[PDB]
DNA sequence: GGTTGGTGTGGTTGG
């Protein structure tokens, strides 16, 4: 349902210190 | 994990640790894909060439961790298996094809700031995300080096999916389609790999479509930990969804 | 300690 959306990370519109490495991959 | 860092609280609500009853030790990682079923690799429960053959009996499941060590008092939650399902073609003898197992916890795990399931890959997401150079995020309480020592904390590493072929001339192991390698090339100037202890671990991705996260891989093998010229082999979770969803829709939660 | 370590009553939590 509400698979893979973190309760303290996407869930509160904050990102982790590295998430960002990850969407910069995809260009 | 090798050449990685600390997980920050709640980086991986999915990430689950498998851990021997007796002798009370950690055996692997799992990712819970829901309030009842967990995704681990099989070779964690069955490697006949080393006598790995655990049973529902033999294992313990603890959801919501961070400390490798302490028993995380009000966060972490410990469960009992009801049944394990290795994949019929699991191939422990040769090269480890469809090195995947499920195991249905005895009764449902409450969700929490710390416990949250991961997204299973879709046809579409599979298509768009699994591509060379694209990073993935692997996790856990594994050897900090090949051989020595281990973390007191979950380690997270950001590693790039490697070209289909390149994975290949890397191992005399006879590689397959239910396998995907992951790495920093030799000369790519950046390190990390999973390791002895790592296995069953999730290799996640985040669709910049909904910004949810997905399990692409599973930690499976490779030769050493961060050997130059060596890349960890995961389990094409996608490639195996079908069986993956046959059972949960069969005798599931 | 404790189903827990200690950076020791705080923290991802009691007391
Ligand atoms: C459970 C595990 O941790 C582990 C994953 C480690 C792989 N390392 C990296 N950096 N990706 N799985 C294993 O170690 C499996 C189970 C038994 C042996 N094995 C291996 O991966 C061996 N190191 C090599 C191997 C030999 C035979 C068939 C497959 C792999």
């Amino acid at each position: 349902a509400d698979c893979g959306l973190r309760p303290l990370f996407e869930k509160k519109s904050l990102e982790d210190k590295t998430e960002r490495e990850l969407l910069e991959s995809y260009i | 994990i090798v050449e990685g860092s600390d997980a920050e609280i709640g980086m991986s609500p999915w990430q689950v640790m498998l851990f021997r009853k007796s002798p009370q030790e950690l055996l692997c990682g799992a990712s819970l894909i829901s309030d009842r079923w967990v995704l681990t690799a099989a070779h964690c429960l069955l490697y006949p060439p080393w006598d790995k053959n655990f049973t529902e009996n033999d294992l313990l499941v603890r959801i919501g961790k961070h400390s490798r060590t302490r028993y995380e008092r009000n966060i972490e939650k410990i469960s009992m298996l009801e049944k394990i399902y290795i994949h019929p073609r699991y191939n422990w003898r040769e090269n480890l094809d469809r090195d995947i197992a499920l195991m249905k916890l005895k009764k449902p795990v409450a969700f929490s700031d710390y416990i949250h399931p991961v997204c299973l890959p879709d046809r579409e997401t599979a298509a768009s995300l699994l591509q060379a150079g694209y990073k993935g995020r692997v996790t856990g309480w594994g050897n900090l080096k090949e051989t020595w020592g281990q973390p007191s904390v979950l380690q997270v590493v950001n590693l790039p999916i490697v070209e289909r072929p390149v994975c290949k001339d890397s191992t005399r192991i006879r590689i397959t389609d239910n396998m995907f390698c992951a790495g920093y090339k030799p000369d790519e100037g950046k390190r990390g790999d999973a390791c002895e202890g790592d296995s069953g671990g999730p290799f996640v991705m985040k669709s910049p479509f909904n910004n949810r996260w997905y399990q692409m891989g599973i930690v499976s093998w490779g030769e050493g930990c961060d050997r130059d010229g060596k890349y960890g082999f995961y389990t094409h979770v996608f490639r195996l969804k079908k069986w993956i969803q046959k059972v949960i829709d069969q005798f599931g939660e």
